[PDB]
RNA sequence: GGCAUGCUUGAGGUUCUAACUCUGGUCCGUAAUCCGGAUCGAGGACAGUGUAUGGUGGGCAGUUUGACUGGGGCGGUCUCC
RNA sequence: CCUUGUCGGGUAAGUUCCGACCUGCACGAAUGGCGUAACGAUGGCGGCGCUGUCUCCACCCGAGACUCAGUGAAAUUGAA
RNA sequence: GAAAGACCAAGGGUUCCUGCGCAACGUUAAUCGACGCAGGGUUAGUCGGUUCCUAAGGCGAGGCUGAAAAGCGUAGUCGAUGGGAAACAGGUUAAUAUUCCUGUACUUCUGGUUACUGCGAUGGAGGGACGGAGAAGGCUAGGCCAGCUUGGCGUUGGUUGUCCAAGUUUAAGGUGGUAGGCUGAAAUCUUAGGUAAAUCCGGGGUUUCAAGGCCGAGAGCUGAUGACGAGUCGUAGAUGACGAAGUGGUUGAUGCCAUGCUUCCAAGAAAAGCUUCUAAGCUUCAGGUAACCAGGAACCGUACCCCAAACCGACACAGGUGGUCGGGUAGAGAAUACCAAGGCGCUUGAGAGAACUCGGGUGAAGGAACUAGGCAAAAUGGCACCGUAACUUCGGGAGAAGGUGCGCCGGCUAGUGAAAAGCUCUGGCUGGUCGAAGAUACCAGGCCGCUGCGACUGUUUAUUAAAAACACAGCACUCUGCAAACACGAAAGUGGACGUAUAGGGUGUGACGCCUGCCCGGUGCCGGAAGGUUAAUUGAUG
């Protein structure tokens, strides 16, 4: 993480990140397909999802997530830079070719774990079945109906930590606060995800936002009555109402979960 | 400087053209009634 | 008073699977995994959907907001002795 | 608001400008409060160079205006 | 003369060329015409299309959804601005040529023949197949110089000359495998993978060897003994024949090698032809392998305009319109000044030389006194060296300010290549000299001191407002545990996102530095249930 010398009005606050473990360049090929960016338009052809449009092109790379392969010695290749997604992923290598993309864990540049139903057991990178771990670990990659693959605690630096166990259900506390229970045979992953050097990154100008792919957003207060709520005024208005989404919700504070058939499975609300 | 009307034959048959007019509903009802008033043209 | 147990019935609590559910897994139609059908896995009388009813609802719509007046706005005045 | 408030600076002379007083009709802290190098086809003042901007205009060169041949409009109009 | 010249794409639709005309048109007259009447005129295996394959996107059998219309979408088949075989030189025309004609080439397909032989998929593998910026180079087109042929002898003063003018051309393809780049190779057994199989690829074991091998501009040789050639000779006006020199040295690109190379994050198209593997089939005729003569390559577009009087603007309208080519002398330069090729004189002219209007030139003595306001004009402007402030986010401010030098003629010293020779050019500091004036013309910074607002580059009211407005990086608050909040949809479903709380929506403030005080009564949201009132639904009793 290095910061940069201001010798134009852009660089003046660039703070990056560098890393040379990565592997310079090639992707592995057949582990790689197309993607069309959206604009954030549906089949209707309008815009749903506002501020989003332009940036680079990108392949989509087909990253495994059920981990399906067992009995089998895996072997790391390398950490390659990954476009549409934060953390960093690894390409492996098992007994007998047959190469994969995987969120890569701490662990880094030919370590050899080992992916099954129970073996070799406790590493970073080690997939094995929820019943089967010490409480107070720390994992990562979270199923939540088996078969399915990981959804929880997959960004970068991310993980979650069991805390109690009994039944059918083995309970752990989220990232976020909320603490959920999980039914037993749903498999995770032990360790924490690559890249946590990210929180710590400014993008330093205006057209280092637009390159990703995020587009300017316009104040409420600046605009006529009839497009938003907070509509116009004379001078610069305190925008006489409370403070509300541009189709009419209330956005400081309004509980807006309602699913009522999950509500079992939460034990304690995210506060 | 640039007028409103730049020429192309390509986007003029694949929009006015018969085989646009005769694919939808609302089309095939402006050709019987472009029709049976009369007109020598019907594609324009 | 209650005693018992019954007969029915409300309201609450737990559990079970067979209804419904699965934007789960693998076979088949199929050279397709859209859609079906078969089987296991999860939830389970909840969710969801009709119909009757409460609440919130400028998100949206149809509309109303008088006259006299030494210009009309402000003020004063509209009936009876 | 009263108001060209009062005091100092700059000009021969300054209702604007700069520095202060504070007696804030009616400043004020994320409708943010005070500072701030570099950037503005940004607002306001002051200075050197420079000049027909100006005292006050004089003269020269082209294209029209004027005369001759060809073609030949427009708005307007109760009647003179 | 970086177009007012040539050429492709659109678009137009006979405006192209020749006879005959001049009423109408053309801002005037017309014998002239992009104008009337009558004929003429576009030649393809290779150039563009069609045929083969796909991107965004469209339509969509069956299928779900919907009062009806219809909506969405799987198999599938359409859709280039991209990806897939092959040709250039010279002659000819009133008007066409990479199309006809001569000359030398290249690619693909069919029918026989012959010598044989494991053939086979739409299914596996391999390949095709790619980002920005930067720099080393290596060539080449082109341009000059010097030779060499044919012709000339003058501007009056000079000029058989160490002079003057012109010309010194040549392709694709063959052979060749270099500058340079990438790359370990070979044998041999074996194998939880390549949704079946595989002798193919992937993985593993041993062994031998230094590496193969694959790409690749361009030079030379050949194509070419030929064509072309100033001219010459035979209404010789038009033509027929002949035709000399055809070479060396330098300087070269933004053009090819380069789809390379190094580096940086924002991590950089698909699919087919092409090569190989096998399944079913296999009858191993068929099918494949080379070799060979024999023949074929269908159909559409080819004229003319194309920074324009032929297209878009009612017009023969100072406007608008995508891409290639682009010589000479000065100059860093596709800027600017004069010119070559090539093209044009802008479809009303002639006078005379009033006021006043427009576009310009010089000015006595003053030098903002003008005015809402130095608006406008004037001035400044190059390259090299010297020199440079407060202030600061330590980059900057800053080419701050401000100053000197510069022309011609002489003395020194009028890269290329044998692992060595001329021409571009491998210096700079000394003299003379002519002018009011040496960046002598076109070309091209006005500078400094205080202050308001916005951190900056940016964006905005097509046609009276370019800002102090909107954006922004940064900051905080809050909602969202995945079939997510949220949005568009009667619904099916799609975005979000093939993402998973270091994420995704919404609201305010707007880099940086120092900071952000008290009030929970009002209104809203969140939390709590004890008690009060409170909806249909039941229906005692009178």
């Amino acid at each position: 993480i290095v910061k940069c010398k201001p010798t134009s009005a852009g660089r003046r606050f660039v703070v990056k990140v560098v890393n040379q473990e990565l592997h310079k360049g090639a992707p592995y090929a057949p582990l790689l397909e197309k993607k069309s960016k959206s604009g954030g338009r549906n089949n209707n052809g309008r815009i749903t999802t506002r501020h989003i449009g332009g940036g680079h092109k990108q392949h989509y790379r087909l990253v495994d997530f059920r981990r399906n392969k067992d009995g089998i010695p895996a072997i790391v290749e390398r950490v390659e830079y990954d476009p549409n997604r934060t953390a960093h992923i690894a390409l492996l290598k098992y007994a007998d070719g047959e190469r994969r993309y995987i969120i890569a864990p701490k662990g880094v540049a030919a370590g050899d774990q080992l992916i099954s139903g129970i073996g070799a057991p406790i590493k970073a990178g080690n997939s094995m079945p929820l019943r089967n771990i010490p409480v107070g670990s720390t994992v990562h990659g979270i199923e939540l109906k088996p078969g399915k693959g990981a959804q929880i605690a997959r960004s970068a630096g991310a993980s979650a930590q069991l805390v109690a166990r009994e039944g059918a259900y083995v309970t752990l506390r989220l990232r976020s606060g909320e603490m959920r229970k999980v039914l037993a045979e749903c498999r995770a992953t032990l360790g924490e995800v690559s890249n946590s050097e990210h929180s710590l990154r400014s993008l330093g100008k205006a057209g280092a936002t637009r390159w990703r792919g995020v587009r300017p957003t316009v104040r409420g207060v600046a605009m006529n009555p009839v497009d938003h709520p907070h509509g116009g005024g004379e001078g610069r208005t305190s925008a006489g109402r409370h403070p509300v989404s541009p189709w009419g919700l209330q956005t400081k504070g309004k509980k807006t979960r309602s699913n009522k058939r999950t509500d079992n499975m939460i034990v304690r609300r995210r506060k | 400087m640039k007028r409103t009307f730049q020429p192309s034959t390509l986007k003029r048959a694949r929009v006015h053209g018969f085989r646009a007019r005769m694919a939808t509903k609302n089309g095939r009802q402006v050709l019987s009634r472009r029709r049976a008033k009369g007109r020598k043209r019907l594609t324009v």
